[PDB]
Formats: structure tokens, C-alpha cells, sequence
């Protein structure tokens, strides 16, 4: 609670969010974003949670074109509870507030969505998000210049057997 | 990505100007989204952001505009492990055998029967990080394995960093804010302010090794291939700890390239070196910046930016919308001569006619010459010593140039490459009458929209990557959020587009509206002031609370 935003949209659906604080600002951002891109964010959160195989099976890929199971292994490894917790604890109050607002605003849109701009209405993976889900996305982006480029390679790493 | 910042010495109005042309995916977790954020009295910033982030990533404010490009610095290091000769699950550091740690993860998998099964997977870890395998190059055998230390795993400052950039007043303030926090993970930053300062910063999170350690700590053969790889069997090859760095093991801000000028700075994903050739950036760690030959996008930009001519917003806009295939200028004159030398060669007739007729562009109405050129260049890139003038470090802007047709073996191989390219084009299912815009498209529902631009590797400033799907080339990434910002007296004037439109959802009114405009190359105002916002006939407002 204590979440309020004023949103103006101009041509092409560009939102202009006004708020008195970070929580309110994030509230407006998450709401506006969800109106345009709820399905996209839901899908990418499934990826960052390592739950692609759970919803979509082993034959599918992520939007990064990684196989679902290897992608899941990589993100489960990356976004372990301890890693998320440590990341959260290192955040400034202002950033924590932006993230709390964003989750709440996205979720507000989901509660009122009737399919007008949401093609994945009714899918089990379109669901309320948590600040931890936003941390999962942030950490996924963070490693895009590093270990994320080696996701398949990490999954493939096994000790040698008895071979000559 | 491309970025150009222009300062008071070159801009038409004597104030700062910034062109932002990031090249990013058209779908997924790195799909840009436009927004303007205001906390009245302390924050007022507009630009584009990445999915899930409550901050503006590339943007502008009252006196400042900034953007990013992917840099050439290392943001991780591989470590080659020397395995315990008695146990391939142990590795040696200073001759001492250490055990790998095992972390198991469990994943649920939906089966053919619709039920979930649990899959467990073991991730092996060293003191450096997890082990990685590239079969046939980075193996895990009985002698060696490879681990990967990612510098951004410890970068908890990334969100605070963009929020801080969002609050920056001018170029000087932006620099202080970035150098203070060192939260930028893997991009350059370029900026211009109202006062006419142009700034380039290679200020990101980069593994630090003291200079004297590099020659012995590198894996020479992998580093020569552009992989940051270090010796994992020597404790002295641990990242160096300098107390001035914001994070243990990363390069202090003072040791990273910065260039502050009043004429221009540019970057198109090459190193810091030739940001502005009048003041080269040299002497940095190989993990940071190297004097490598620039790609054709930067070579193009510099050919347009060098000198004393005024730079107008129109100049920068047209560098994007021209769709000039700049790689053609190094080879097409000689390719056309080769064609004329071979007018009696039937296997070349269609290719040569297309190449001669071609406008050297990647415009919607550019002819099939561009397709023949692309297939030719793919083969040309594989030939040895075919350049008339190879790359000259003394002439880093004008070389390589030309085809060495005066060498008989080159003439033979070049003609063969053209014949093979022609065969490939004619083997596809496209008539020679079809133009580039008939081929390269972005699908929207059951419809397709023609998309101008071409691959950055061919020197098209408006870089567009596409993949074969059905009968067309489907756009997957490239020019995305475009922002061109100037600073007239009334407030910042921003112009551009989001090429793939605000919404990824086919149901949205904003699924294809800007994509139609991108097709026609018709950039628009990005309204920022209350006056501009209130003047928009499409203005809608909603206030929400809980």
C-alpha cells in the first residue's frame, strides 16, 4: 500500500509516469508495462526462474534460443535463493521501493486484465510477480556479458569417464 | 550499436547533440520499451528501458542525453585448471590439490503424459566459478578443465547505477556518478549536454590484473583469439585487489578509457582506440581496450564525422536513414572491373548486371545487387591476402581497400567466389525483379512490413539482422530505440522511434504503429515537456492507487 501514480500516454502508447516517490513511480511503470507487455514479462520471468520445462516441456526453447531444460538448469543455478537474498540485501531503499512498486503495478494490471491487450490470458504462467522475479531478470541481464554467454557450456561440463 | 555525441565545436547551434542507435533484439528479455519518469522536483528523465527494470537505460533529461554501446572489454575471465594427475575432480593451485565443489539443482519437467518429473543436475564449481565445456576446444579431460569467473556476479550496484544516471544533471555529473559507483555491467556510455560537452566512457565492470602479471597469467593462444583466459593453477593470477575499485577484483575507474571533448566522440562496438582519431586512446590493458582494426560501421561514421563541416541533427539522422552499405566501397569498384573483364562469362551475367545496377544501399527499393553482394562478401571474408591494400595501422581509417586483382591467384579466387555467390542467389526462390524490401520484413499478425537496413558486418549504419523464415528474411534484431537529442532554448528536442513498437502483443493498438513509420523512415517527436505532452491530440490520462 501507499502506492499511487499518475500516467499520461502520448502517441504510440508512450507512458509518462508521475509520482511523489519511488514506490509510486514503480507502480506506474509496472502497470503501464503490463498493459503493453504482460505476456512478454511473464514468459521471461518463467525463463529466469528456470521453469520453462515445467510449463512447456523439454522440446521448447527460450527467447534466447536455448533449449528449455539447459536454460532451466542455468537459471536455477544462477538465481539460487541465497544469491537473490544477498542481492536484495545490498539494494538501496530507493531501489527496493522502485521494485516493490513495479511488482505491485504489474500485478494490478493482471487483476483487471480481460484480454484487451493480453493474448496469453488464462495461461497458467501468467501470474502475479514478486520483487524476487525482478531480481531474477536483473541478474539474468547482468551476466549477459559473462557466464550467461556460457550457459550451454556450464550445463555441458562433466568429468571424464574411463575413455582412451 | 552506434552512438555519436557532438559538442559545441561541431554542432550547428554550438550546443550538445546525441545520436543513440542501439542495436538490440526485437523480441524477448532485451526488447526496449519507451517511458518518461518524473518525481517532480528531483527526477525527470525520458528514454527506453529493458523488460522488468524500473529505470531508464538510454535517455535524456533537461540538460543531458546519454546512450550505450556494447564494449570490447572483458567482463569475465576463463581460468584454465591444471587437474590433479590422480583425480580429474581435483585441481592444482600452487601445486596443492583442491576439490571441486558440487552444487545440485533440481528442475521439474512436463512430459508427454502432461505430468511433472524431477530432473537433478550437478554443477561443478572451483574457487573461480563453475566449470564450462566447449567440446573440441575447452574440454574437461584428465589434464585440464576450464572455469569461468564472471565479474558482474558481484555487481549489486547495477540498478542503483542507472537510477543515478537518471538523476544526472550534465556530462560532468554523469561522469562522477558512473566513476563513483562503477555499476555499469558491459557497455560503453556516450553523452552530450546542453553546454556542448561530448563524453565517451569505457566505464564498466572489468576484471583487474596488474600490468606486470598479464604476460605470464594469460593463456597466449586463447587471448590471441579474443577469449579472456588466465592460468588457474597459479594463485598470483587471481584478479588484483585495488582498494580504489568499487568492487574487489575489478579495474579502478582511473584506469578505464574516458574521452571528454567539444567536437565529437563515436562508438560502433569497437574498442576505445579511435573514439576520436584526433585523440587516440592507447596504453590500456588487453582486458580493457586494444588497438584492433575498426569495423565498417565505425569506419563509415568517421568518414562522415571527420573535418570541419557543421554537424546538424539532419546529418546524424541521415547517417542512419541513408542505409549505405559501406563495405561495398572497399570492394565494389574492383568487383565491377572484374565483371567487365568477364563479359563473356554466362555464370556471371545476372550477378554482374545486378551489381552494376545497385544503389549501394539497403533501402526498401535497393535492387538484388545487395543480395549478390552479401553472398559474395561471405566468401571474400574467407580468402587469404585478397586485399589490394591490407590493414595499415598507420592508416587505420582508409585500409583495408580494394581487391588485389593484379595477383593472378586472387583474380581466380575472387571470380570463383562471385560465381559461387551467384549460384547460391539463383538457387533461392527469388526473382531478380524483387527488391530488398520485398525480402526483408517484420511479421505482424498475418501481415508483413518491409524493413530497411542490413547487417552491421556489411557497414550498414542502420544495422538489421534477419533470418530465413518461410519465403522471407524475418528481422530479429538491430536498430531498436532511436533517440536524437538537441538542446534548443525551450527544452530538449528529442526525435526518433521505437522500431518494433511499444507492444509485443498483437492485440495492442501499439503493436505495429511505429513499425509502419520505421518502414517509411519517418521519425517523430518524443514529447518531454508538459507543453509537448499536453499538445498531443492522442493524450490519455489515468491515475491509479492501492
Amino acid at each position: 500500500t501507499g502506492l499511487a501514480a499518475d500516467i499520461r500516454w502520448t502517441a504510440y502508447g508512450v507512458p509518462h509516469i508521475r509520482a511523489k516517490d519511488e514506490r509510486g513511480l514503480g507502480y506506474g511503470i509496472g502497470y503501464a508495462y503490463a498493459r503493453d507487455n504482460a505476456c512478454l514479462l511473464a514468459e521471461e520471468i518463467v525463463t529466469a526462474r528456470g521453469e520453462r520445462a515445467r510449463y512447456f516441456g523439454s522440446e521448447g526453447k527460450s527467447s534466447a534460443e536455448l533449449d528449455n531444460l539447459p536454460s532451466d538448469i542455468f537459471y536455477a543455478w544462477l538465481n539460487q535463493p541465497e544469491a537473490l537474498q544477498a542481492f536484495w540485501q545490498a539494494q538501496t531503499p530507493a531501489v527496493r521501493q522502485l521494485l516493490e512498486g513495479y511488482a505491485a503495478g504489474f500485478n494490478r494490471f493482471l487483476r483487471e486484465a480481460d484480454g484487451k491487450t493480453t493474448s496469453c490470458l488464462g495461461q497458467p504462467w501468467l501470474r502475479a510477480i514478486a520483487t524476487d522475479d525482478l531480481l531474477r531478470l536483473t541478474r539474468r541481464l547482468l551476466v549477459e556479458g559473462g557466464v550467461g554467454q556460457f550457459a550451454d557450456a556450464l550445463v555441458a561440463a562433466a568429468p571424464p569417464g574411463a575413455e582412451k | 550499436s552506434n552512438a555519436i555525441a557532438v559538442g559545441s565545436e561541431r554542432s550547428a547551434d554550438g550546443k550538445g547533440m546525441l545520436l543513440a542507435n542501439p542495436h538490440f533484439p526485437w523480441n524477448g528479455a532485451m526488447r526496449f520499451y519507451q517511458m518518461h519518469l518524473t518525481i517532480p522536483g528531483r527526477l525527470d528523465v525520458m528514454g527506453a528501458s529493458l523488460p522488468g527494470l524500473p529505470v531508464v537505460n538510454i535517455g535524456f533529461s533537461r540538460h543531458l542525453a546519454w546512450t550505450h554501446t556494447v564494449d570490447t572489454s572483458s567482463h569475465f575471465t576463463l581460468y584454465r585448471l591444471a587437474l590433479d594427475p590422480k583425480d580429474p575432480r581435483r585441481y592444482l593451485v600452487d601445486g596443492r590439490s583442491l576439490p571441486l565443489e558440487e552444487k545440485s539443482v533440481a528442475i521439474e519437467v512436463r512430459g508427454a503424459d502432461g505430468k511433472l518429473s524431477r530432473v537433478e543436475h550437478k554443477v561443478y564449481q572451483s574457487i573461480y566459478g563453475p566449470l564450462v565445456v566447449w567440446p573440441g576446444k575447452l574440454d574437461w579431460n584428465r589434464s585440464e578443465a576450464y572455469a569461468l569467473r564472471d565479474a558482474n556476479l558481484e555487481n549489486t550496484r547495477v540498478l542503483q547505477q542507472w537510477y543515478s544516471i537518471n538523476q544526472a544533471s550534465d556530462v560532468a555529473d554523469l561522469r562522477r556518478r558512473v566513476e563513483a559507483l562503477q555499476g555499469i555491467p558491459w557497455v560503453n556510455t556516450l553523452a552530450a549536454d546542453e553546454q556542448g560537452n561530448a563524453l565517451y566512457m569505457n566505464q564498466s565492470v572489468v576484471p583487474y590484473l596488474k600490468p606486470e602479471l598479464i604476460p605470464a597469467c594469460a593463456i597466449p593462444q586463447l587471448v590471441a583469439e579474443g577469449l579472456p583466459a588466465l592460468q588457474g593453477q597459479d594463485s598470483r593470477c587471481a584478479w588484483s585487489r585495488d582498494p580504489a575499485a568499487a568492487q574487489a577484483g575489478i579495474t579502478p575507474a582511473a584506469q578505464l578509457p574516458v574521452l571528454l571533448r567539444r567536437d565529437f566522440v563515436q562508438n560502433s562496438n569497437d574498442s576505445a582506440w579511435l573514439t576520436n582519431p584526433a585523440s587516440p586512446l592507447q596504453g590500456f590493458s588487453p582486458l580493457v581496450s586494444q588497438e584492433k582494426p575498426i569495423g565498417p560501421r565505425a569506419r563509415y561514421a568517421l568518414s562522415r564525422l571527420q573535418g570541419k563541416q557543421p554537424l546538424e541533427a539532419k546529418t546524424l539522422e541521415e547517417m542512419v536513414t541513408a542505409n549505405h552499405v559501406f563495405s561495398a566501397d572497399q570492394v565494389l569498384p574492383d568487383l565491377l572491373r572484374l565483371c567487365r573483364d568477364n563479359q563473356g562469362e554466362k555464370s556471371l551475367a545476372r550477378a554482374c548486371a545486378a551489381l552494376a545496377q545497385w544503389d549501394r544501399g539497403a533501402n526498401l527499393d535497393s535492387g538484388s545487387g545487395f543480395v549478390y553482394f552479401q553472398r559474395f562478401m561471405q566468401r571474400f571474408a574467407e580468402l587469404d591476402g585478397a586485399w589490394k591494400e591490407p590493414f595499415d595501422a598507420q592508416r587505420p581509417l582508409d585500409t583495408p581497400q580494394g581487391i588485389a586483382l593484379d595477383r593472378p591467384q586472387v583474380a581466380t579466387q575472387v571470380r570463383q567466389a562471385l560465381a559461387d555467390a551467384a549460384a547460391e542467389v539463383e538457387k533461392s526462390g527469388i526473382p531478380d525483379g524483387a527488391r530488398w524490401g520485398d525480402l526483408q520484413v517484420s511479421t505482424r499478425g498475418q501481415e508483413r512490413i518491409a524493413i530497411p537496413g542490413g547487417d552491421g558486418h556489411f557497414g550498414v549504419y542502420n544495422a538489421i539482422q534477419s533470418v530465413r523464415k518461410g519465403d522471407h528474411l524475418e528481422v530479429v534484431g538491430g536498430t531498436s530505440y532511436i533517440q536524437l537529442v538537441t538542446f534548443p532554448e525551450e527544452g530538449p528536442k528529442a526525435r526518433g522511434l521505437l522500431a518494433f513498437s511499444q507492444s509485443s502483443d498483437p492485440r495492442s493498438p501499439h503493436y505495429r504503429d511505429q513499425t509502419e513509420l520505421f518502414s517509411r523512415q519517418q521519425w517523430q517527436t518524443l514529447p518531454f515537456s508538459d507543453r509537448q505532452i499536453d499538445a498531443d491530440p492522442q493524450l490519455q490520462r489515468l491515475s491509479i492507487r492501492e
